[PDB]
C-alpha cells in the first residue's frame, strides 16, 4: 500500500468536471485518503514547481496554475504511483487522444499543457509533494525511523537552540519541579530559536 | 518484538468479559462492515 | 435516515414531473391510509401510483409490506397491493395467474373506469378489468423501483431493514448512487447495469435534490433530497411501456 | 468480517431448513391420514357384513 | 432518527393550529432558505416562527446555529438569528445588551411593522423596535424551545450531536417524554420539572401524533411524529406573555 500525490488543474475545474474525475479515480480501485480546494498564489506556485526553474515553459506553466481553484488528492493504492501514472495517460493531450483513448488526459484535457491533471513521478516526489501540501498528513514511518537518520535529524536539530536550552537551564537551575523546569525550557526555545523571529508588538 | 505485544494484548481484561485485543477486533470488523458516517466519532459514540 | 417515505414530500419534490393528485383524494389519503395500515398488520404502506381511466374515475393503487428478507441473492419483499377509485374505501388488488398475465399483456390504452367489465381475447377469453390493472402494476413495479444505494442494509437473522448510518449517496447526480430494492445492499448492482438509455436524471446542486425519470415507462418519477436525506417514488399514467423507445433517444 | 457473513448465511439457512422440516412432516402426516381413511373405507363392507 | 425539522412537515403537522403561512411566502421561503443558509455559512437553519405586527407585515424569523457545545451543565447553542418581512430576503438580528434587554421586557403591546420604530420610555429613553423583537424571541427560546429527550448526545471534545441510533420516545402522551433544547443528554431534565399547568400534550393514539402546546406562551406549538420519527415546533403570534396562568387553569 503505497501513497501517491494528485492534482485536477483549473482546466478541469472551470467546466465543474470534478466531481466526474473523482468518482472515476475511486472506480479504478483508488482510495481518496485526503482532498482539499484551494487557490494557488504566484510564490506558492513558483515554490511548488521547483524542478524547472526557468525552463522554456515555465512562465505559462506558472501563469496557468494560478488562474483558478484547483484541487488537491492524496490517493492510496497498492501500485498507486504507476497505476495513476497509467490512468492519467500519456502527458501530451494529441498523442493521448491518438495512442490510449478513454484516458482523463484524452477525455478532459485539452490543448497541451493544459493536460487537465498532475501526477507525482517517483516516491521521493510524491512524498515531497505530499508534504508540501499536506503538512499534517502521516506517513513514510520506515524512511525516518531509521537510527542513523534519527541521529543525523536530532544532530540537525539539537545544535541550534536545544543544548543553549539545556545549557540555560543548568545554569540558572529553577524550581526542582520538574514542570517549571519543562516550562522554563519551553519557553526558552520559543523564544529563542534560530528559524522563526522574536514578535514584538 | 510484535509478539511479545501480541501475547500480552491477549491476556489483559477490559470490563467486559472478552479480552482487550478481542474487542478492539469485534470494534474494527463492526467499523469496516458498516461504514459509519462520520466514523471516527461513531467509535467512541457508537461501537463500543 | 428516513423510515417511510412521506406522501406529502413526494407531492412537493414531484410537482415539476407532471406527477400530481386532486385535491379530495390528497385528503382522503392523508384521512385513509393509517387506517388500512393498521386494519392490516402492515408497518409499512404508502400510495404506488394513480393508473388513468377512460370514464374519470383513476384508479389510486397503494402497496404495502411487513418485512424485509434476503431470500436466494436478493431482497423479497412481500407486498399486498389495494385500489380504489376514491381515497376513502380501499379494496384488494388480487394476484394474477402466470398465463392470464400473458395474456394481459395483450390489452392495449387506458383500461376502463368501471372494475365489473371483461375484455375478449383469443376458443375465446374472457379477461376481467382488475386482473389487467394488477398485472400492469407488477409489471411496473419489477421494472423501475428506486432507492439510493446502501440505503438499506442487512442484520442479524437477515432481514433487509433500513441503514440508519446512512451517510448520504456521493455523487447523487449519477445512476451509481441508486439502485432497484431488490438488489441486495452489499452486491455492486445498480441502475447502471440495465440498458444504457433507459434512465434520466436531472440534479439542482444547489438545493441538492435529484430527480430520476424512467423512459421504459414514461409515468415513474423518484426524488432524493440530499439535504433531507429522504427519497421517494410515484407513478402517474396508465401502466404502458413504451416499446417504441430507440426512436425516442 | 468475513467470517461473521459466513455464520450469517448459516444461520439463515438452517432457520429455512427448520421451516421445509416442518412443512415435509406435515405433508408425511397428511399423507399417512388419507391412507388410513382408504383403507378404512376399503374395509367396511366386510366389517358391516361378517363382523358387526 | 431525523438531523433538522422540515419546512414542509411542520406547515403540514402544524396548519390544523393555525401556524399557516401564505403560500406565496412559502414558496418564497423554498426558494430563499438555502440562499440564506449559504450565505452565512450555517450548517443547520430552519424557521423557528412568525410574529405579528400592527400591519400585516408579519416577521418571519429563523434561527440556525454553526456549533453547539456543553459549557457549564448548560447545552449552549450559538444561534444566529434572522427576520423578513416577506419570504424573499433576509436580514440579521444582532443580540442586545443587558440593560436595554431589561429595559426591553416592560414595553407591550403588539409590535408595529417598520423596523426602524423607535419606542420611547421612562428623562426619556430610546429603544429600537428591533431589539424589542430579538428580546421576546430570546425569552421564548429560553422558556419553550422543546425537543424529544435522548434525541441529542455527548460525544468526544463535548460537543452536542443528533442521535442517529434515537428509537423513538414511548409513552408520547407523557410530558416526561419531552425536554428543553438546552438541557444537557445526562441530566434527567424535562418538561415535567417545570411548573405544573404550563404545558398541554394532546396525543393522538391512531395517527401517533402528540402534540404539545405552551399555554404560558400561547402561541407555540410541538408536534412528535412517532410512526416516523419526526418533531418540529413552531411560534405563531404575538410574543407577549401570559402572566395570569393561575386564574385560567
Amino acid at each position: 500500500l503505497e501513497k501517491t500525490f494528485a492534482l485536477i488543474k483549473p482546466d478541469a475545474v472551470r467546466a465543474g468536471k470534478a466531481q466526474e474525475i473523482m468518482q472515476l479515480i475511486e472506480l479504478n480501485g483508488f482510495t481518496i485518503i485526503a482532498k482539499q480546494k484551494l487557490q494557488l498564489t504566484r510564490a506558492r506556485a513558483e515554490e511548488f514547481y521547483g524542478e524547472h526553474k526557468g525552463k522554456e515553459f515555465f512562465p505559462k506553466l506558472v501563469n496557468f496554475m494560478t488562474s483558478g481553484p484547483i484541487w488537491a488528492l492524496v490517493l492510496a493504492k497498492p501500485g498507486a504511483i504507476l497505476a495513476w501514472r497509467a490512468l492519467m495517460g500519456p502527458t501530451n493531450v494529441f498523442k493521448a487522444r491518438a495512442e490510449q483513448p478513454k484516458c482523463l488526459r484524452a477525455l478532459y484535457g485539452t490543448d497541451g499543457t493544459q493536460n487537465a491533471t498532475h501526477g507525482s513521478d517517483s516516491p521521493i516526489s510524491a512524498a515531497r509533494e505530499i508534504k508540501f501540501f499536506f503538512p499534517t498528513l502521516s506517513g513514510d514511518p520506515t524512511i525516518y525511523a531509521e537510527p542513523t537518520a534519527a541521529a543525523e535529524y536530532i544532530t540537525k536539530r539539537i545544535q541550534p537552540a536545544l543544548a543553549k536550552a539545556l545549557a540555560a537551564l543548568a545554569r540558572e537551575k529553577p524550581s526542582a519541579d520538574k514542570f517549571e523546569a519543562i516550562t522554563f525550557v519551553a519557553g526558552y526555545l520559543l523564544q529563542n530559536n534560530p528559524n522563526k523571529p522574536k514578535v514584538l508588538m | 518484538d510484535v509478539g511479545q505485544a501480541l501475547a500480552f494484548l491477549q491476556q489483559v481484561k477490559t470490563t467486559q468479559g472478552a479480552s482487550i485485543y478481542e474487542g478492539l477486533k469485534a470494534a474494527l470488523a463492526k467499523v469496516l462492515e458498516d461504514r459509519p458516517v462520520n466514523a471516527v466519532e461513531a467509535l467512541e459514540t457508537s461501537v463500543l | 435516515v428516513q423510515l417511510e417515505p412521506n406522501i406529502t414530500l413526494v407531492l412537493k419534490h414531484l410537482a415539476s414531473c407532471g406527477a400530481v393528485v386532486s385535491a379530495e383524494q390528497q385528503a382522503a389519503l392523508d384521512h385513509s391510509i393509517p387506517i388500512k395500515r393498521i386494519e392490516a398488520g402492515l408497518r409499512s404502506l404508502t400510495l404506488w401510483g394513480r393508473l388513468t381511466t377512460l370514464n374519470g374515475k383513476d384508479y389510486l393503487v397503494a402497496e404495502g409490506y411487513n418485512v424485509a428478507s434476503s431470500k436466494e441473492g436478493a431482497a423479497v419483499y412481500e407486498t399486498k397491493y389495494f385500489y380504489s377509485q376514491d381515497g376513502a374505501r380501499w379494496s384488494d388488488l388480487q394476484p394474477v395467474d402466470s398465463e392470464t398475465a400473458t395474456r394481459c399483456a395483450r390489452i392495449k390504452g387506458m383500461l376502463s373506469g368501471d372494475p365489473a367489465k371483461n375484455y375478449e381475447l383469443e376458443l375465446v377469453f374472457q379477461i376481467p378489468e382488475l386482473a389487467v390493472l394488477r398485472c400492469r402494476v407488477d409489471a411496473i413495479a419489477t421494472a423501475t423501483s428506486v432507492i439510493p444505494t446502501d440505503s438499506t442494509i442487512l442484520n442479524a437473522a437477515s432481514q433487509v431493514v433500513p441503514n440508519r448510518l446512512f451517510a448520504g449517496a456521493a455523487y447523487p447526480e449519477k445512476l451509481e448512487s441508486y439502485q432497484h430494492r431488490f438488489s441486495l445492499p452489499g452486491s455492486g448492482v445498480t441502475l447502471s447495469q440495465d440498458l444504457r438509455g433507459t434512465w434520466a436524471v436531472q440534479y439542482d446542486a444547489f438545493k441538492g435534490v435529484a430527480q430520476v425519470r424512467s423512459l421504459l415507462f414514461p409515468g415513474y418519477f423518484f426524488y432524493y433530497a440530499a439535504n433531507e436525506l429522504t427519497w421517494g417514488s410515484l407513478y402517474v399514467g396508465d401502466g404502458l411501456r413504451n416499446n417504441d423507445l430507440i426512436f425516442m433517444l | 468480517l468475513a467470517a461473521n457473513r459466513s455464520t450469517l448465511a448459516d444461520k439463515a439457512a438452517s432457520t429455512a431448513a427448520t421451516v421445509d422440516a416442518w412443512a415435509e412432516r406435515q405433508a408425511k402426516m397428511e399423507a399417512e391420514l388419507q391412507g388410513k381413511e382408504l383403507e378404512a373405507v376399503r374395509r367396511r363392507p366386510t366389517f358391516v357384513l361378517r363382523e358387526l
